[PDB]
């Protein structure tokens, strides 16, 4: 099966194979498709394809709702009515079969999206806003005019938004570890705090599992243990922005006394259940105002990270011992111990088919 | 204003 | 990786009932668990749902506000509160799993817990 | 909305070795989400399909599932001894999830 | 007129010319003084004297109050009664008039404290403690024994504390400037910030006024000004800590609207009446529990600084503008702005006399 | 730089007055301000003193609980509040200035405010 | 404690050019910590001596201030005719502060 | 006990 829509005025209509175009680092899936025309009411002799993938959002000093301003990251754009001699490529197995279906007044178009560009990520809307979605988006949009220049009119248009994934690496990485060694300055004996996760690649869902080992020389008691999963978001719209939001957390009342040691393995699963009232969080691309879960890791091209552009989503797991206060300092010094485990938050690759859109709909 | 589906026979 | 259900048993009408299924290979946040219903002698019936990823339940037209669904974390535990329950409540309830990514159909079933009444 | 899978037969016989297919109608288009399950007297229900055309790990091939339309069929190229079981057909698009009535695979 | 002191006993008493050594960086003024023996009442053969620069300092494990620990930074010590042949050294004008007032039975004795070593700093004692001052201290002591390890006696020795310590340059330094340029997300115009403080120099008790200049640009308001006046302390014990305390701050609610320019004028003035509740605020070096101001900044021997022991002090003022939020990522970005300007807190040089202690006592 | 005050005037016994002082060329943290009181044809007389930068307040024997003096820093003004003045409280009062790191004498005095009860 | 500073002679007279010794008593020790201030009628009192032997800046070299136990004195080298006033010593050692007396120095 | 005070005549 595939998917099709048509105009308003119904006589153009453009055909996609999927929604969802996967990301191997390297090279991205090909979109194609099939555009269906009408020579005797397309007077205006040509018929152009566009994709565009343009960052998307909501001004905060205009006080217009709904309204948001966008900037294009990359835009491409096909002849199809009019074979055009330098976009002659070889048709694909479904583009084929398309064409020998629907006959002679139908024609392909194919794209290749280039590396190094930004995955479809949707900011979390405030139960305040009321406009489209925010955040990174791909559009695939036809339509027909003269000249590129020429006014838009929309009812001459058809667009179909589509995604772009990536899904969770074949192989896991190195276990994560990291550890810590405070000194104080009372004593020349260290406090001293391990921790690591089971593995590399965490499934949306999957439990995360942490463990925790303490050894305290010292002469100050540990009051308690803190951790959390926080999520990292950059954002390269125009300069490079960072903020950090955490997504699960968990507090335990444990201490350690003076030399003595500790070990414990605590448990967190970031969900979106309790974070709904938190603006700005980054989740999944949307196609329509569904719901989605939180944003999935984004792969970097290995070394080259050259600045890219839209949203890139990472997450780190943080493990805080809160220390005792008092002596010569009291509560002018900086006591806390903290330490953090980077990991990777994906989905595994489906089996047939593309992501659904919340199968059982209300 | 709907994408609808098809089967390409 | 089974699905247990247990605490159904004869009970008069009008009364209250617990049933409590405990998931075992999976946890809640990752799988959306629900309970389904089979009359004596009849087809299938799905009761109710819940979805512990984003936090939502839902209920057949029959039985909401008499049913409750709930599900805790910290043991993998699925409850189903029925209240009032009606003469025509009796069936066969097995305690079923689809997967939050995405709903593939009910792939792992219970055994059947019988309610009377 | 609320959507009647008619399924027919309600129940049918066949010898081993037989092909049999069966058929379920929605009242309302449902896309390719349909799934089949099979029960046996007393026994929890087994899933067969899921998408009216992917078949579920472990299954037979034997078992197949195809769609047209509105109409999903359910189809064993050869019924072992086996398969002499229920079959419920579900939609799992628009809650609540409907099933079918149930088909009855006898000797 | 000179200070003197008496042992317990009477037999052993001890000469100084003045409490307060100056420190000019490069040398440090000798330590001098005249010990009176008295030999028939000293079969001993010898008499000692001794130059202990300590820390001293409360421990929080122990719950014994008064009881503290101590560490030697730089200790000396002297032959006096018999006189060494080996450390002779030319007599001072007011060591070799004591000897010739108090007569045979009176013998010199000099240091010279090396340079690079902490000025008397005391750390504030809280409420609850009862025990001597903490932090860095030097100590004069003079006893009698047959050999240097030999038991100490308490009634056979004196002791007084003296102090290390500088006061303001002659010259002040380049006037102190700083700005810094942040630039937001949504536009290319960046928000601009400078402040600078009227001379590099201040003293105890003198007003600081700081100058504010924003230039506003983006699109987002300024929703408050803070200055605030920290003091920076380093202690190298053991391992190098390092804590900030706030001794003076005003916040201004002014505001700054999009592409408009703002100025301003803040004062603010450091004093101990209003700090008196911080622990562990560090002071200048008491003799006794008496009152003292808040610790002069400790001039650093050029670029030498080899971890100077004991406490240094230094002072910075911080101007932070608090930015409104919302938009897209709302209270998860860090919007604010902050620029900080150091500067010096030191007394001028004293005329004639050196400090003198609560001058009109309660 | 220069310390001039104000306020005094003729009072009935038992009223009250309020002696300003205000301080120019210097602040009130680098600097404490004391009141003298010179009963006509006789020698001085300390009443009053303040330090703003440690936070204390002394008076004299004679005048202690009557008599109260603050600092308003904003201004560099400071207040002596009389209460209850007797008919010995009459004088001629002079703000004065001492050094507060450190004290070496009154160097700089007021013009004299006149106080008759 | 208060300290009773007995400052004599009450009042004395001298002629121009001639040296004028005043004499301060403390009935405990306090210290070098001596003021000493000169008062003409009807005029705020200037500062003269700090320490009890340290000149005030921009006060004429003639006046001197010497200590001797508990005894400190106040000596003027050469009576200029605008020395004609009132003196006051005064200890500022222990609260509360207290004046001495006062001598009149008179052509 | 006491750090007293004295001149060198």
């Amino acid at each position: 099966r595939v998917f099709k829509k048509a105009s308003p005025n119904g006589k153009l209509t453009v055909y996609l194979g999927k929604r969802d175009f996967v990301d191997h680092i390297d090279l991205v899936d090909p979109v194609d498709g099939v555009v269906l025309v009408d020579p005797e009411y397309l007077k205006e002799r040509r018929v152009y394809v566009t994709l565009t993938c343009a960052f998307r959002y909501g001004r905060e000093d205009l006080d217009v709702l709904g309204l948001t301003f966008r900037k294009d990251l990359f835009v491409a754009n096909v002849q199809s009515f009019p074979p055009a001699p330098e976009d002659k490529k070889p048709l694909t197995r479904l583009q084929e079969r398309l064409i020998k279906k629907l006959g002679e007044h139908a024609y392909p178009f194919t794209f290749e999206i280039p590396p190094n560009l930004p995955c479809s990520v949707t900011l979390q809307p405030g139960p305040e806003d009321t406009g489209k979605a925010c955040g990174v988006d791909y559009e695939v949009k036809a339509f027909c005019a003269e000249n590129l220049e020429e006014k838009i009119h929309k009812r001459n248009s058809v667009r179909l938004v589509i995604r772009k994934v990536q899904y969770a690496p074949e192989r896991p990485g190195p276990q994560p570890t990291a550890e810590t060694t405070r000194q104080f300055l009372m004593s020349d004996k260290p406090l001293h705090l391990e921790a690591s996760l089971d593995k590399e690649i965490y499934y949306h869902g999957e439990p995360i599992s942490v463990n925790v080992h303490v050894t305290n020389n010292t002469n100050k008691t540990v009051k308690k243990i803190k951790i959390s999963v926080r999520q990292y978001a950059d954002i390269c719209l125009f300069n490079t922005a960072q903020y950090k939001c955490p997504v699960a957390m968990e507090e335990a009342d444990d201490t350690v006394a003076p030399s003595s040691t500790f070990c414990k393995v605590y448990t967190l699963t970031p969900f979106l259940a309790n974070n709904r009232e938190k603006r700005g969080l980054a989740l999944d691309g949307k196609l329509k105002h569904e719901d989605t879960n939180l944003a999935s890791s984004t792969l970097l091209r290995e070394g080259a990270n050259r600045e890219i552009l839209g949203i890139i989503v990472s997450y780190k797991v943080k493990v805080k011992l809160v220390v005792s206060r008092g002596g010569l300092l009291g509560d002018l010094a900086s006591s806390d111990v903290a330490v953090e485990l980077p990991f990777t938050l994906m989905h595994p690759k489906p089996k047939e088919e593309p992501p659904h859109r919340e199968v059982p709909e209300s | 204003s709907f994408t609808r589906s098809t089967v390409d026979t | 990786v089974q699905l247990v259900e247990s605490g159904g048993g004869l009970v008069q009408p009008g009364g209250s009932l617990r049933l409590s299924c405990a998931a075992s290979g999976f946890n809640v946040y990752s799988s959306s668990i629900h309970w389904v219903r089979q009359a004596p002698g009849k087809g299938l019936e799905w009761v109710a749902s819940i979805s512990s990823y984003y936090g939502y339940t839902y209920y057949a037209d029959s039985v909401k506000g008499r049913f409750t669904i709930s599900a805790d974390t910290s043991k993998n535990t699925a409850y189903l509160q029925m209240n009032s329950l009606r003469a025509e409540d009796t069936a066969v309830y097995y305690c079923a799993r689809s997967r939050q990514f995405w709903y593939s159909g009910l792939d792992y079933w219970g055994q059947g817990t019988l309610v009377t009444v | 909305s609320d959507i009647q899978m008619t399924q027919s037969p309600s129940s049918l016989s066949a010898s081993v070795g037989d092909r049999v297919t069966i058929t379920c109608r929605a009242s309302q288009s449902v896309s390719s989400a349909v799934a089949w399950y099979q029960q046996k007297p007393g026994k929890a229900p087994k899933l067969l399909i899921y998408s009216a055309s992917s078949l579920y790990s472990g299954v037979p091939s034997r078992f197949s599932g195809s769609r047209s339309g509105t109409d999903f069929t359910l189809t064993i190229s050869s019924l072992q001894p086996e398969d002499f079981a229920t079959y419920y057909c579900q939609q799992y698009k628009y809650v609540p999830v409907t099933f079918g009535q149930g088909t009855k695979v006898e000797i």
